[PDB]
């Protein structure tokens, strides 16, 4: 029932042609096969792919096998981890480099890296690395490694101190073998999150000024395993030492460096080296979370004296022309957190380093006596609080997101540089808003969906964010999005499209009354040959019932109409068989396109020449009105999506800021108890 | 009411009688007592020519081309009946009708009709006039053969459908006009 077609060939031998079934155990397979060869001791001897890199076969691994493929048979995994014990430690160069070859092969396999581990082959590669001389031989040897030791089977915590203190001294040497670096950072990297007193012995083997250097090489992938590192050592640093780390990074220009040979860098940015640049921004953001989460003690005389400092700056109520909500004791204003003292670190950064802004966006409120002022304290507040939220400080690295603001690497204080230009767009958009105290929270909201339609176009640095705040409009931008998330919706959504289908023929139909309007009134037409002084222009009419015509002639006059009746008045309308258009009139081009003739019994016939396209399509649909047919005119399709428009308009004043649900939900079971409480 | 002079020629295929008998008998699309006697007649107020026509019928056969020929020489206009479904009408025109006005009068309107118009054209019309291989003759040929030996207008009336009628009947009458 479960089969699979393959090929299973050996140097020296034809293949063999099995239909495998499933449910045998690969056992009786080999078994199969090596009688089928001659080959005594079945049991040493397993299956692996002939293709691409050959992982070895198991029970679980069987289920993948697609028909037609070629398979080896093979040493049993037990027996490949055997011989490359033996072959990689021998005293033959050229044996050991390709055992180590062969071994950094087939370490990507976990049912080979099993046995290979079993056996402590990794203490044979970690001393190779600690004691070997001379040191190709140890690229395959750590590449190997680092594919022995991605599967799970032992812990990180087996190497020895020794070995630690080599991949330190490989990757803290001046630059060393490309491969044998890259190596080293993977196991570092490895090493650092797997085991936490790993992470100690390696931040006291590595310094910053060595990690940092490797950036500056030309490879993209020593760069990534290089702030792979960093993050590493970020990840399982101390939340105490990590400040402390974080300042001894920036006195070495890390950010500068990585902004020069990173993102201005000449080889594109790469997916993980967007990922790593990702948590390090994650991580220099989480940095302020500690601060943004302690409340200021409005005991502590040092902490009031930064708000009296932060007051004389701006002056030179006690508080309320600074805009705190308790006038008496500002230092409540800070027990809330978010912010608490990240409020208090931007507002005193923008007062000794932006001093200008400052002072100005404080004297337009400290003198207002109105109800106009915008209290700069608890918008500070507020403003410390949702630029938190809306950044999300304090949240964890993961391992989905690339995305960074490159705008951050231009400067070393960007937060706080950051928050002075968002409290002066947040004063600009006070003063564009005449809004007033009580008007606060909706302010917020703007300056947030503000803010937040800023970042989507990744600034490449703060003056570009500056500029694109400039950009941004109250609710303009947002009105735009409002009205454009509608017409795509519109059509594109089935639960919106429904309703398009159901009236849509009544539309037309209402349509259809004004047309049959337009055919009781009648209008112009041109007679063909109709020269010297034949009457050209002709008007029309039709009686209430739909079953008897109406018409009369004109003249080409220079006031209007004179609704002469003609001997050719009444046609009666039931016998109207059927109405052609163009070529197919029996006698200028655009006249002919414009020419359509009314076919009725037999030879009795009629041309006609509707004055405009216009009554082009009218005449035609209102015919095709009085024998029933569909309006054959797009400006008709027109006037039908004009209604329907409006039609759908209705509706959607019901279904307002509420999301559309394009998979329709389901119908519940039905009330078995038809005994309504509440009558009908 | 003013009567009129009709003298209506046609051919013996055509069958003007039933035609008329049908017409102002008033009665149904269909159904009306035919006659035998045949100067029929019939009338409106029609148009301020609040009209009546005594309509001649001799005999429609050829025994009269003397009996026909004294219905000729002073008739106000003549009713001059052909048919569609045998071409040998749409040629008797122009050539026994026609002449015999050439014959009685050059002066006085004269017409022609292919009756059968109704009958021209059925799959068994159609079809035997394959048979016999000639054409439910096209009003077409019709209206070079009007334009060709003299119908005043170019007619065609069936009793049956009691229609064509007034309009053959229309100037018909209106040859006054």
């Amino acid at each position: 029932a479960d089969i699979v077609k393959v090929a299973i060939e050996w140097p020296g031998a034809y293949p063999k042609l099995m239909e495998i079934d499933q449910k045998k155990p690969l056992s009786a397979i080999i078994k199969e096969v090596c009688d089928g060869w001659s080959l005594a001791n079945h049991e040493y001897f397993a299956l692996q792919h002939a293709d691409s890199s050959n992982f070895y076969i198991t029970e679980k691994n069987r289920n993948e096998i697609k028909n037609g493929t070629i398979l080896r048979l093979t040493t049993s995994p037990a027996q490949n981890a055997q011989q490359l014990h033996e072959r990689i430690q021998s005293s033959s160069m050229d044996a050991k480099l390709e055992a180590l070859k062969d071994l950094a092969s087939l370490s990507r396999d976990v049912t080979f890296a099993q046995e290979f581990i079993n056996l402590d082959g990794i203490s044979l590669l970690t001393q190779m690395v600690e004691s070997g001389t001379e040191l190709d031989m140890l690229s395959f040897t750590l590449t190997a490694f680092v594919e022995l030791m991605d599967h799970g089977i032992v812990s990180w915590d087996t190497f020895s101190v020794a070995f630690i203190k080599k991949i330190a001294s490989f990757v803290n040497k001046s630059a060393i073998d490309i491969s044998i670096l890259q190596r080293s950072l993977a196991i570092l990297e490895s090493m650092v999150l797997n085991s936490h007193d790993l992470y100690q012995k390696v931040a006291q083997e590595i310094t910053i000024g060595q990690l940092i250097p490797h950036l500056q090489g030309s490879d993209q992938e020593i760069q990534t395993y290089t702030i792979a590192v960093i993050n590493a050592l970020f990840l399982k640093a101390p939340d105490e030492r990590r400040q402390e780390m974080a300042n001894i990074l920036a006195q070495k220009q890390l950010r500068s460096i990585i902004l020069t040979h990173v993102i201005r860098a000449q080889r594109a940015i790469n997916n993980e080296m967007a990922h790593q640049l990702y948590v390090l921004q994650v991580l220099t953001f989480n940095l302020l979370e500690d601060r943004m989460m302690t409340k200021m003690d409005p005991q502590d005389q040092a902490q009031r004296d930064i708000i009296f400092e932060l007051r004389r700056i701006a002056f030179d109520r006690d508080y309320k022309k600074l805009g705190f909500i308790n006038h008496v004791n500002p230092a409540m204003d800070f027990t809330q957190t978010p912010p608490g003292m990240l409020a208090l670190d931007n507002m005193l950064y923008f007062a000794k380093h932006h001093q200008d802004a400052y002072i100005r966006i404080v004297l337009e409120n400290s003198s207002r006596e109105d109800k106009h002022e915008c209290p700069f304290g608890r918008s500070s507040i507020e403003l410390t609080k949702m630029l938190c939220e809306i950044l999300k400080v304090g949240e964890l690295p993961s391992e989905t997101c690339n995305d960074f603001h490159p705008m951050f690497f231009t400067h070393d204080r960007s937060f706080e540089e950051f928050f002075c230009i968002c409290i002066q767009l947040l004063n600009k958009t006070w003063k564009e808003m005449r809004a007033t105290s009580e008007d606060f929270n909706k302010v917020m909201q703007v300056v947030k969906e503000q803010v937040m339609r800023a970042l989507t176009t990744k600034p490449s640095s703060l003056d570009q964010f500056k500029s694109k705040l400039q950009n941004l409009s109250y609710t303009e931008i947002l009105k735009i999005r409002q009205s454009e998330r509608m017409n795509q919706e519109d059509f594109q959504s089935r639960p919106i499209l429904e309703l398009k289908e159901k009236i849509q023929p009544e539309i037309l139909e209402l349509i259809k009354q004004q047309r049959l309007n337009r055919l009781v009134e009648g209008t112009c037409f041109r007679k063909l040959n109709a020269r010297r002084r034949q009457d050209k222009f002709w008007y029309c009419r039709l009686s209430p019932n739909h079953k008897v015509l109406h018409y009369g002639d004109l003249e080409e006059s220079p006031q209007g109409e004179v609704p002469h009746d003609s001997l050719q008045d009444k046609l009666p309308v039931a016998d109207i068989k059927a109405v052609v258009t163009g070529k197919d009139c029996p006698h200028n081009k655009e006249v002919l396109e414009l020419a359509f003739s009314i076919l009725y019994d037999s030879n009795c016939q009629l041309n006609f020449i509707a004055p405009d396209k216009h009554e082009y399509c009218i005449w035609t649909d209102g015919l095709n009105a009085l024998l029933g047919k569909d309006m054959m005119s797009d400006l008709t399709r027109n006037d039908l999506d004009t209604l329907l428009s409006m039609e759908i308009k209705l509706r959607l004043l019901d279904l307002e800021n509420i999301q559309i649900p394009d998979a329709p939900p389901p119908i519940p079971k039905e009330p078995s108890n038809y005994d309504f409480v509440y009558d009908c | 009411m003013q009567a009129i002079k009709c003298v209506v020629v046609g051919d013996g295929a055509v069958g003007k009688t039933c035609l008329l008998i049908s017409y102002t008998t008033n009665a149904f699309p269909g159904e009306y007592i035919p006659t035998v006697f045949d100067n029929y007649s019939a009338n409106v107020m029609v148009d301020g020519k609040p009209v009546n026509l005594g309509l001649w019928d001799t005999a429609g056969q050829e025994d009269y081309d003397r009996l026909r020929p004294l219905s000729y020489p002073q008739t106000d206009v003549f009713l001059i009946c052909f048919s569609l479904v045998s071409p040998a009408s749409f040629e008797n025109v122009r050539a026994k009708w026609y002449p015999e006005v050439r014959h009685h009068c050059p002066n006085t309107p004269i017409i022609l009709v292919g009756t059968k118009l109704d009958l021209r054209d059925d799959k068994d019309t159609i079809e035997k006039l394959k048979e016999k291989k000639l054409t439910p003759i096209t009003y077409p040929q019709g209206l070079a053969m009007a334009k060709e030996i003299g119908a005043v207008k170019y007619l065609e009336c069936s009793a049956l459908t009691q229609r064509g009628l007034k309009t053959v009947f229309d100037e018909a009458i209106r040859a006054v006009l």
